[PDB]
This record gives structure tokens, sequence and C-alpha cells, in this order.
């Protein structure tokens, strides 16, 4: 854009919104429910 | 006479031994393996 | 109105380490 | 089924059965007999 | 010898007795008495399976070596008679080995007796002719006839199988036979991974049976050392990839040991990974999994450096902290190490907490079919009746395993030091 | 809807399984071969 390629600026932009969107909604970062910090006590501690 | 001094002394090194293996596979092995397998795993950005 | 699983900690978790510590460790 | 209000105090009782092993041979293992 | 011959009779007589039995069918369903690893039913069903083309590991019911499926293909039929024999071989392994090792030990008393290394005063502790000549026949017959053993072969379980190949083993270590240990052991580790750690008690008591001192400037312990690990190795390489080409695929490796490793069944049993993995969180099932199943390998190396010079007693408790703490444990894996109490019963008068702990591991085992048929049958009972008499029945074995490695302690301090 | 010569007929047929001939030879010659490093 800098330099006037409004073709190539285009379709850089569109991969670019494309790659962002499938990293930022990936399924993936939701992976396991909160745990509470609350409650690692009651894990950690019988055994260790 | 000597034979229970030889003995007692390799008895309490045996001891040692066996605590520091412990001590030592608890801490190499045990802090690795719980935060390996415990953590949230995170490429680099 | 419901109740939400919680651990019982002064219940088990105080048995449970004060059978192994004081039955074995510290005494 | 499982008990399904069970998971924490689950945890707790076989890892004290665990830990009771762990201590016994500990103590086997690592002290010595003294007299008195 | 005569006693031997009629024990065995006896033990034959009466598990045939309960093979034509109404109650066979009642054991062989016992979750105590079979594992995913050890039913009968999964090995027919696994034979069945192979003749409408499809693999036995495709599967999630047949979970047995390639060497069960190629042993039972021939002697499918045939099959009580088949564990009826393994029992009385794994009777006569043991009755030989522990009698070999008696006049090994009474060898090594009577070198330190002659040389004065023992105390002043400690003719009560002596071990005489007199009191080992039954220790052979009495841990013959505390295998045959332990209602354990008795449920596990009736019930037609694998574990008989393996259990006589660890007796195999223990024999052909107590007899030197390095070459035949290893393969025995290889044998052993095919059909169940744990019993890999009674590689250090073989290799230690080879060592001290050929005399050669295990310290680390020594050549000699180094040299042997590597050449048992070879054959170890080697034995077992030669396994795995000849029972590869039985179905011409690897896919036993996962339906075994995978299995073994990772508990993907949950089903009810005597062991403590069911429910601890069947209520669990699934945050750390990776982190409980690897701790519980380093838990059996933990023991090794601390109990090799206390027990050096005694590895006879390092075996029967590595094999009983094996038969308590295995992924799927079983009444016959537990009987395995009770047939090695008459051999350390001269530790009698240091055992404390012997009668309270034969009676809870009594009671325990009594109370399994009961709660069992309570949560299952009868409804009334939870899951947690049985969870409790699994805790209480791992409880009382640790620590009776515990009381004997005490009573174990003590005498070789008193003998050291001097009894009063 | 229901071809039942052509169902029966496209599963070739049952034969029982049994193991290898090359892993039964194997087999049987690492049994001897031990038995003689054992025997002499
Ligand atoms: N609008 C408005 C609304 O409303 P509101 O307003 O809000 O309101 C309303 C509400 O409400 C509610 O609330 C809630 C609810 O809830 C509901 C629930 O449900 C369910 O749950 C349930 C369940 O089911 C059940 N099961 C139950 O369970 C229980 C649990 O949970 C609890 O937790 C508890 O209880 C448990 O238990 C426990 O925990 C226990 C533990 C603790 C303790 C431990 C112990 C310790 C130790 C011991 C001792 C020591 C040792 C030493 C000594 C010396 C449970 O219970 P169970 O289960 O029942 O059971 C118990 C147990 C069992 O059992 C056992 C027994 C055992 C047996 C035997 C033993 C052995 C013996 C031995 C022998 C002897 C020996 C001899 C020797 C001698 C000789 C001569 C010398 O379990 C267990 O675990 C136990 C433990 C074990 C331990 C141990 C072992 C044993 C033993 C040892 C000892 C001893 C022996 C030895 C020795 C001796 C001698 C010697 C000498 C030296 O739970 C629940 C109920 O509660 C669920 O759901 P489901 O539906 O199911 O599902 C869902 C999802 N899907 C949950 O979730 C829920 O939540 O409601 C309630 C009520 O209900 P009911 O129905 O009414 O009830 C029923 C009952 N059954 C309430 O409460 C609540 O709150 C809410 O929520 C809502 O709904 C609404 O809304
Ligand atoms: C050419 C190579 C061939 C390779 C193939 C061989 C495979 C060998 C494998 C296992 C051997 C099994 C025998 C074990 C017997 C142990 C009894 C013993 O301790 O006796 C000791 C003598 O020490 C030893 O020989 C043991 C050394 C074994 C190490 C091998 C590791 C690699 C093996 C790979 C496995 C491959 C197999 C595959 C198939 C399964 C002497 O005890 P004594 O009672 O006679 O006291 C007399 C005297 O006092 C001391 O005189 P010495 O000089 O001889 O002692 C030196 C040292 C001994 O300390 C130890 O016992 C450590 C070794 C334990 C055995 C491991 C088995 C594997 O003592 C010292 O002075 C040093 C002081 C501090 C050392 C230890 C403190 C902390 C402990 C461990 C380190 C912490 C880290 C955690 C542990 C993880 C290990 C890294
Ligand atoms: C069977 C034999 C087999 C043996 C095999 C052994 C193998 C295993 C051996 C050792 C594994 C060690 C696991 C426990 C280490 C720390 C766990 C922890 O406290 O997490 C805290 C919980 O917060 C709390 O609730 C703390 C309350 C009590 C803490 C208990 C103290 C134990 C510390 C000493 C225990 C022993 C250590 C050294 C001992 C000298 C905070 O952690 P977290 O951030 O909330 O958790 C997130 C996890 N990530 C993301 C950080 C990864
Ligand atoms: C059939 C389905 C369920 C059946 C459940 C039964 C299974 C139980 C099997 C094994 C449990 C045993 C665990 C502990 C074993 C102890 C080993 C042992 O021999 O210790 C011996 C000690 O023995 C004991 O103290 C235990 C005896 C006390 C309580 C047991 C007796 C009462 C129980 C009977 C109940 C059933 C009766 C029915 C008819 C028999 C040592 O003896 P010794 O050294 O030879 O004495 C001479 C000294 N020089
Ligand atoms: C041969 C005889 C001596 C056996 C010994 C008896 C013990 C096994 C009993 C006696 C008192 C009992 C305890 C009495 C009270 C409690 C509190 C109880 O906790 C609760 O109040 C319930 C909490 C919940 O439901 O979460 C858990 C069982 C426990 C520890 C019991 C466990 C079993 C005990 C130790
Ligand atoms: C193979 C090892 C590693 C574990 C199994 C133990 C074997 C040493 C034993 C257990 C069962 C035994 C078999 C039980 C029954 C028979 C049938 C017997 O012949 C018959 O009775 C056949 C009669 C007929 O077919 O008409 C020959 C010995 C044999 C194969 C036995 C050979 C030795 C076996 C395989
Ligand atoms: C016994 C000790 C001394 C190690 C011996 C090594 C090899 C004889 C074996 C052991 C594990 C085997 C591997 C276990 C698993 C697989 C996956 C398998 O691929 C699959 O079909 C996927 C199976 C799956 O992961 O579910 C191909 C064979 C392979 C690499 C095997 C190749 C042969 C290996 C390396
Ligand atoms: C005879 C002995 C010495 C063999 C030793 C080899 C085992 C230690 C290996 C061989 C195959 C392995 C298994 C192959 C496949 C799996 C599935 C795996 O679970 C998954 O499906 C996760 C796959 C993924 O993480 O991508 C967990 C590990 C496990 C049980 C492995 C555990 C370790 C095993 C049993
Ligand atoms: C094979 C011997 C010689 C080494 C000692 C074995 C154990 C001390 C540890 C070492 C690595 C562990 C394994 C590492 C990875 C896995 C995959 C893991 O797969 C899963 O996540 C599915 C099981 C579950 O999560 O519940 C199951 C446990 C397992 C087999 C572990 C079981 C316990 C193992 C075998």
């Amino acid at each position: 854009l800098a330099s006037g390629h409004l073709a190539s600026a285009f379709v850089a932009s569109q991969e670019a919104v494309t790659s962002s969107e499938l990293a930022f909604f990936d399924p993936s970062l939701l992976h396991l429910l909160y745990f509470p910090d609350d409650q690692k006590f009651a894990i950690y501690i019988p055994l260790f | 006479a000597a034979a229970g001094a030889a003995a007692t002394h390799l008895e309490v090194a045996r001891g040692k031994r066996a605590a520091l293996f412990f001590a030592a596979v608890a801490i190499v092995l045990g802090l690795p393996l719980w935060w390996k397998t415990t953590e949230t795993y995170r490429a680099s950005l | 109105g419901t109740t939400q699983l919680r651990a019982t900690a002064t219940t088990l978790i105080l048995c449970c380490l004060l059978i192994i510590l004081p039955c074995f460790i510290l005494p | 089924t499982p008990d399904f209000s069970m998971p924490y105090n689950v945890i707790c009782l076989t890892c004290t059965v665990v830990a009771v092993c762990y201590g016994s041979f500990y103590n086997l293992l690592t002290r010595t007999f003294h007299i008195e | 010898a005569a006693p031997l011959v009629l024990v065995l009779v006896v033990a034959v007589t009466v598990r045939a007795a309960l093979f034509r039995s109404s109650l066979a069918e009642f054991i062989s369903e016992r979750v105590e008495v079979v594992s995913p690893l050890s039913s009968w039913k999964r090995v027919v069903e696994g034979l069945s399976l192979l003749d409408l083309g499809v693999s036995p590991y495709s599967g999630a019911v047949f979970h047995e070596t390639p060497l069960i499926i190629y042993l039972f293909h021939f002697l499918i039929d045939y099959a009580e008679l088949v564990f009826m024999i393994t029992d009385a071989l794994t009777a006569i392994a043991l009755y030989f080995a522990i009698q070999d090792f008696n006049k090994v030990v009474f060898k090594k008393q009577k070198l330190l007796l002659e040389l004065d290394q023992y105390a002043p005063d400690v003719a009560e502790l002596i071990r005489t002719p007199m009191e080992m000549r039954y220790i052979p026949l009495k841990v013959a017959l505390f295998y045959l006839l332990n209602p354990y053993t008795i449920l596990s072969c009736v019930a037609k379980s694998t574990c008989a199988i393996n259990n006589t190949l660890i007796a195999f083993f223990i024999l052909t270590t107590i007899k030197g036979s390095a070459f035949l240990s290893a393969i025995f052991l290889a044998l052993a580790t095919y059909q169940s991974l744990y019993p890999l750690t009674l590689f250090v008690p073989g290799l230690l008591y080879l060592l001290q049976r050929q005399y050669i001192p295990v310290k680390m400037k020594s050549k000699a312990f180094w040299i042997f050392s590597w050449e048992y690990a070879m054959m170890y190795v080697g034995s077992l390489v030669v396994i795995i990839c000849l029972s590869f080409f039985l179905l011409s695929s690897w896919d036993f490796i996962p339906a075994v040991y995978g299995f073994i490793l990772s508990v993907p069944d949950l089903t009810p049993n005597i062991g403590l990974f069911w429910y601890f993995f069947a209520e669990m969180f699934e945050h750390f099932s990776l982190f409980f999994v690897c701790v519980f199943q380093i838990n059996v390998f933990f023991y090794t190396i601390p109990l090799a450096i206390k027990l050096k010079e005694h590895p006879i007693f390092f075996m029967f408790i590595q094999i009983a902290v094996i038969a308590i703490f295995k992924s799927y444990p079983t009444v016959g894996d537990v009987a395995l190490y009770m047939a090695f109490f008459p051999v350390w019963n001269h530790l009698y008068r240091f055992l404390r907490n012997i009668f309270v702990l034969t009676c809870i591991i009594i009671v325990c085992s009594l109370l399994f079919p009961v709660l069992w048929h309570l949560w299952i049958y009868a409804g009334s009972a939870n899951s947690n009746f049985f969870y409790a008499i699994t805790l209480t029945f791992n409880v009382g074995q640790i620590l009776l395993i515990s009381d004997y490695f005490y009573a174990f302690l003590r005498r070789e301090y008193y003998l050291t030091h001097g009894l009063y | 809807q229901l071809p039942v010569a052509q169902i029966i007929h496209q599963k070739p047929k049952l034969k029982d399984w049994h193991p290898p001939g090359g892993f039964i030879l194997g087999l049987w010659a690492l049994i001897i071969m031990v038995f003689f490093k054992t025997y002499g």
C-alpha cells in the first residue's frame, strides 16, 4: 500500500484477515473448562 | 568386635544412598514431569 | 438451587494426611 | 456408574493408600536401627 | 518326594472337582479372579474372531499376546488340563527353587559361623536343617491350595501361565543358568510389562552365586551385567519380532502394552486404578497415570541399595509390589508372592501386627463377592463399597509386606549386633 | 433391494485360521536352538 500496488496489497490483506480469524477463532483455544484454583490443594496435598 | 562397626557404617551409608535416590528422583523426574504433563501448551508467537 | 462439587478439606484431607504424617514420619 | 460426587475424595483416598506404601518403604530403606 | 506327589494329587483333584462343579461359571466371571488381560472368555472371543477373518486386536475385548493365541489354537481343547498342568508346574518349580535356596543360605550361614562374624549369642536366630526340611514342601502347598490360585486356575486365566513363567525364572536364576533365566524373564516381560523389574534381583543373585563383588570399580561385575542385560534384551527383541509374524502386523503391541500402561478399561478390580481413573478430573489424567505407573518401578533401585546381599528377599518384595500396584491386579498375581511366606516364616518372632493384617486380608477377600453382588445385582450398594474394600485390601497387603521387610531387617540387625 | 445371491458370494469363503508355517517353523527353530545351547 505504501508502494502503490493495490492488487497485491488487497491479496495480502485478505490473507492476513483469513489467517488472523483462523488463529483467533480456532476451537482448539477453548480446550478445557476452568478448574478452580481454590481446589488444587485437594489434588496435590493427599499424595505429594 | 569390628564386624558390628564395619556393618553399621555400611547400613548408614546405604540408608543415605536410598534417601538421596528418593529425593533426587522426586525432584529431577518429579518436577519436570509434573510441569510437562500439567501445563497448557503454548507455541511461540 | 443446587450444590456444586467442592472438596471436603476438613473432613478428608486432614484425616488422610494425619493418618500418614503422625503415623510414619514425625514421631 | 461411579459416584459423580466422589472425585476429590477418591483422589485423596487412593493417594493416601499409595502414600502408605511410600512412607513405610521410605522408612524401612532409609532409617537404621539404634538402641534406646 | 512322596509328600510333594501327595500335595500335587490333592491340588489336582480339588481343581478338577471345582472344574466339574456348577460354580465354574460363577468363578469364571469374577472381577477379582479374571482381568481384561487374562479372562478366558476373551481368549475364546479372540480365537473366534480369527475364524471370521477379523484381526483379534481390532476390537476392544482381546488383549492377550500372540503366544497365548498360538498356544490355545492347538490347545483350545484340554484347557482345564492345560491350566492344571501349569499350576502343578509352578508348584514344582517353586519347590525345587526353594530347596536349592535353602542349601545356599545354609552354606552362607555356616561360612559366617566359621568366621565368627555373628554375635556371640544368637543361637536362637541360627537356622537349622530340621526347621528347613519342610519349607520347600510348604512353599508348594501355600500355592497349590491357596484359594486365590484355585480360583485363578478354575477360571482358566492366563495369570496362571504368567505365574509359571515367573516361577521358572526364579528356579533358573537360583540354579545358575543365566541364559535360561534371561529367556524366562523375557517371556514374563512379554506377558506383563512389570516383571522386567525382577532383572535387578536376578542379576544380583547371579553375581552373588558366581562370586563377583558388586563394586563400581570391579570390572567382572560390569562384564557379567552387560552379558546378562544383552541376553535379556535379545531374548525380548527376538520374541517381539517373532510374534509379529503371527498376524503379520504390529497391532498387538498397542492392544497389550498400551492397554497395560494407559489403563483404558476402567473395569472394577482389586486394584486402585479402576476408580481413581473413573472418578478423575481430565486435567491431571496424564500426570497421575504417569505417577501411578512410575510407582511400580519406583522401589526397585532403593530396594537394591538396601538388599544388595539379600537378592531372594528383594525378588519376593518386588513380586509383591508388582502384584499390589499392577494396573490390572488379580488374586492369582497376589497368590504368587504368598507362596514365599513359608520361606520367611523364621522371621515370625519379629513380626508385629500379623494377626490383624491376616484377618483384614481374609475379611476383604470374603467381602469382595458380597459387596460386588450388592452393588451390581442387588442394586442396594454403590461403587463406593467396592472401592473401600479395594482400599482396605491393598492397605493390608502393603502393611503385611512392609511388616515382613521390617522383620527381616530386625533379624539381620540382631544377628550382626547381638540379641539380648 | 435384497440380492441374496450376490450378498452370499460378495464375501469370500471362510477358512479356519491357522498359524503361518513360517511362524511355527521359526518358533520351533528358536526352541531347539535354545535346547541345544542348554544341553550342549
Ligand atoms: N429450587 C430450589 C432447589 O432446591 P434447593 O432449595 O436448592 O435445595 C434442594 C437441593 O438439594 C440438593 O442437595 C444435595 C443433593 O445431592 C444429590 C446428589 O445425588 C447424588 O449424590 C449422592 C450419591 O449418589 C450417593 N452415593 C452419596 O454418596 C456419598 C457421597 O456423595 C458423600 O460425599 C459421602 O457420603 C460418600 O462417602 C464418603 O465420602 C465417605 C468418605 C469419607 C470418610 C472416609 C473414611 C476415612 C478413613 C476410614 C477409617 C480410617 C481407617 C482406620 C481405622 C482403624 C458417599 O456415601 P455412600 O456412597 O453412601 O457410602 C460411603 C462409603 C461407602 O461405604 C463404605 C463402607 C466400607 C465397607 C466396609 C469397610 C471395610 C471393613 C474392613 C473390615 C474390618 C477389619 C477387621 C479386622 C479386625 C480383626 C481383629 C483384630 O463410601 C466411601 O467412600 C467410604 C470410604 C472408604 C474408606 C475407608 C475404607 C474402609 C474402612 C477402613 C477402616 C477400617 C477397617 C480397618 C480396620 C478396622 C479394625 C482393625 C483394628 C486395628 O452422595 C449423594 C447423597 O448425598 C449425585 O447425583 P446423581 O443423581 O447420582 O448424579 C447426578 C449427575 N449425573 C450428586 O451429584 C448429587 O448432588 O441431595 C442430597 C441428599 O440426597 P439423598 O438422595 O436424600 O441422599 C442419598 C444418600 N444415599 C443433599 O445432601 C445434597 O446437599 C441439591 O444438590 C439439589 O439437587 C436440590 O435442588
Ligand atoms: C507413587 C510414587 C511415585 C513417585 C513419582 C514422583 C513424580 C511426581 C513427584 C513430584 C510432583 C510434584 C507435584 C506437586 C508440585 C507442586 C504442586 C502445586 O503446589 O501446585 C500449586 C497448586 O496450588 C496449591 O493448591 C498448593 C497447595 C498444596 C501444595 C502441595 C505441596 C507439594 C509440593 C512439593 C511436592 C513434591 C515436590 C518436591 C518434594 C521435595 C500451584 O501450581 P499451579 O500453577 O496452580 O498448577 C498449574 C500447573 N502448571 C501450569 C504450573 C504446570
Ligand atoms: C475362597 C474365596 C475367599 C477366601 C478367602 C481366603 C483367602 C486368604 C488367603 C491368604 C490370606 C493370608 C494372608 C497372611 C498369610 C500369613 C502367612 C503365614 O504363614 O503366617 C503365619 C501366621 O499365621 C497367622 O498368624 C494367621 C492366623 C490367624 C487368623 C487366621 C485363622 C482364622 C481364619 C479362619 C476363617 C475361615 C475358617 C474356615 C475353615 C478353616 C506364620 O506361621 P508360622 O511361621 O508357620 O508359625 C510357626 C513359627 N515358627
Ligand atoms: C476394629 C474396630 C476398632 C475398627 C475401628 C473403627 C474405625 C474404622 C471407625 C471408628 C470411628 C470412624 C470414623 C467416625 C467419623 C468419621 C467422619 C466421617 O465424615 C463425615 O462426617 C462425613 C463427611 C461426608 O459425607 O463428606 C467419615 C468417616 C469417619 C472418619 C469414620 C471412619 C471409620 C472410623 C475411624
Ligand atoms: C508352552 C509353555 C511355555 C507354557 C504352557 C505349559 C506347557 C509346558 C504344557 C501346558 C499344557 C501342556 C499340554 C497339555 C496336553 C497335551 C496333549 C497330549 O496329547 C494328548 O493328550 C492328545 C490326544 C489326542 O489328540 O488324541 C500331549 C501333550 C500336551 C500337548 C501338553 C504339552 C505340554 C503343555 C503345552
Ligand atoms: C522390546 C524392546 C527391547 C524394544 C524393541 C523395539 C521393537 C522390537 C518394537 C517395540 C515397539 C514397536 C513399535 C510399536 C508401534 C508401532 C506403530 C505401528 O504403526 C501403527 O500401525 C500405528 C499403531 C498406533 O500407534 O496405534 C508401526 C510399528 C511400530 C512403529 C512398532 C515397530 C517395532 C517396535 C519399535
Ligand atoms: C515389551 C515392551 C518392552 C515394549 C515397550 C514399548 C511400550 C513402552 C510402548 C509401545 C507402544 C506404546 C503405546 C502406543 C500408543 C499409545 C496411545 C497413546 O494415546 C493416544 O492415542 C495419544 C496419541 C497422540 O498423543 O497423538 C498413549 C501412549 C500409548 C498407550 C503408548 C504407550 C507406550 C507403548 C505401550
Ligand atoms: C516401560 C518401562 C521400562 C518404563 C517405565 C514406565 C512408567 C514409569 C511410565 C514411563 C512413561 C509412561 C507413559 C507415558 C505416556 C503415556 C500415554 C498416556 O496416554 C493417555 O493420555 C491416555 C491414558 C489416560 O490419559 O488416562 C497413558 C499413560 C502412558 C502410557 C504412560 C504410562 C506410564 C509410563 C509407561
